[PDB]
């Protein structure tokens, strides 16, 4: 069901709403 | 606690499907212990690939390669340059040991198939090439694809195992962690290409779509549907945790690589660490999300006891809200 | 940055030797860059192999891009041109830059040429055993300098590699120091080194030089340590239960465990810098080592060339471990 | 020179019965 490529991984989204 | 891989030294097609169908009887036979089931599992796997073949050589990861096959069988003995003459009786007498559930005595659906002369070389990749397909299919997650190999030609009918045969294959490969550490590296080079798809590894490369990131799809999702939006609702208080989570999760799946892909059939501990219910909020945030924005969302299950009714409706109503 | 790996669409021996000398200039070109030489590298090592061909992988977040499919060189010699096809990726820009490279080769090189035959590279490449005789020849002189002195003159007169082909000095030192500033052109050097020693390539000379080379390469480094384990501990000699050994004889078991442990980096732990390499290294266990080279001095006729000077050699358990093995 | 694999050279860990 999903490619064998992860620019999924958005660990971006996820230090900007920890400030 | 020997796993003993059978090598053999010619290439004539008549030895291969001797050997497989010898090797095929001892994974099914009623007093085998696993030991000998790995062993002769793994020797079937090896018979159309050049480079498993070139991992049991005393790799890997203990496996001694018994090979030596000169080596025709007498009948269903063998002939080692090897080992001792009690081994010979011993797995012989196990080669005619299936359980009674295998109509006609035989691990085939047609019981004239091992009567086969085996005498060209198409014959026996055919026959191995359906009886390992057979064998892939079980390994991972069968109904119904079974029928879709047998229309795509990539299990010849004739070659069918019974059902019973297909299942204590199943259970072997389940229970074999060395057996699944030698598929890994079948399936990494069944990527990658080989030969303008050579039948065996186009088929395994098939195959192994099925098998890679088993058990991720929560893991995924929530990446795709929760944190690929990137909505204010994100910074609740009740995700704080379960994000700093995934984001280790995020540096886990990076940091293992190449085995990140295979942690389901690796046996990895670290499997189950990215199972959903360790972000059970963000996780039905996703689901929300996922309903509303893609049509192919319903009918999920939803059916799982850590999601949150309320939180599920947040997300839907977080993303129906793109006016 | 980026590390190219160029690529064929064609068994042409021709192209196949023209993509060789191409990349063969720029390893050696003035003006490229470390990423330009790791890529040209191991394109030139990639083409008698299938096996490389597929570890070289961009899926997995790649610092690899095989640049995709390369269809000819530009045909006037001199005209080192790239031609990609569709879905390469590879602007005007960057051809003229590589065909630039290409001819940028240092004064020290005579008749501008990596060879010390000035006659080679304007040879008609029409036979894939030109190629191949080509191909081996150069490919085997890399493979002697990533090692860790003249085996050019054993290899020249024993199985071959052309003297035609021979690479001038300054040719070879470049190449040296390219493979050891490369972490991952030795990366891949292990995959060819690990498929050279299972051998379904018995016949295949190109394997059967590399695995010879492996030899040397396999396991440097680590010749103190079976040395011990040969001698000190291959036998239950009675003087093990000394309390002098109690130490080092547990740190050994670490050791082996550590050599299991590892499994196949274990091979290749000079070749990769690994820091378990000093490890292994003798001063760690300098009375065993000391026990196992008197014991090997009076066991082994072989053992005349290698005691020399240990600073650590400790010459009395030295004598301990002679007289052990002294009589049976 | 070198050492091939077959690394019976672990016939040791039993030569520490000495431990």
């Amino acid at each position: 069901s999903f490619s064998p490529d992860e620019i999924n991984k958005l660990i971006e989204t996820g230090l900007n709403t920890v400030e | 606690p020997v796993i003993r891989v059978f090598i053999l030294t010619s290439n004539n097609p008549e030895l291969r499907s001797r050997l497989l169908l010898f090797c095929l009887r001892i994974v099914l036979s009623n007093g085998a212990r696993d030991s000998h089931r790995f062993g002769a599992l793994l020797t079937m796997f090896s018979l159309p690939s050049a480079t498993m073949l070139n991992h049991v050589k005393l790799a890997d990861q203990r496996v001694e390669i018994d090979g030596f096959e000169e080596g025709s069988f007498r009948l269903i003995p063998n002939a080692r340059s090897g080992m001792s003459r009690g081994e010979i009786n011993a797995y012989a007498a196990l080669a005619e040991d299936l359980p009674d559930t295998l109509n006609h005595a035989t691990p085939f659906v047609d019981s004239e198939v091992e009567g086969t002369a085996w005498d060209e070389i198409e014959t026996f990749l055919d026959m191995c090439y359906s009886v390992l397909m057979q064998a892939w299919i079980v390994t991972c997650k069968i109904e119904k694809r079974l029928q879709k190999y047998r229309q795509q030609g990539r299990i010849n009918p004739r070659y069918l195992l019974q059902p019973e045969a297909r299942r204590i294959i199943q259970n072997v490969i389940r229970k074999g962690m060395v057996v699944r550490h030698f598929l890994t590296f079948e399936l990494q080079l069944a990527r990658a290409q080989s030969l303008v798809s050579n039948r065996y590894y186009a088929m395994v490369g098939d195959v192994g779509k099925y098998i890679e990131n088993c058990g991720m799809g929560g893991f995924f999702l929530t990446l795709k549907y929760a944190l690929g939006t990137r909505w204010p609702t994100l910074a609740l208080a009740a995700f704080s945790g379960e994000l700093t989570k995934l984001k280790s999760l995020m540096a886990l799946y990076q940091t293992l690589g190449e085995q990140a892909r295979y942690l389901a059939l690796l046996e990895s501990p670290h499997l189950m660490d990215f199972a959903a219910a360790n972000y059970p909020l963000l996780y039905s945030y996703a689901m929300g999300i996922g309903y509303v924005l893609d049509v192919n969302m319903r009918n999920y299950a939803f059916s799982r006891s850590y999601m949150n009714k309320t939180y599920f409706q947040l997300g839907m109503e977080t993303a129906r809200k793109q006016m």
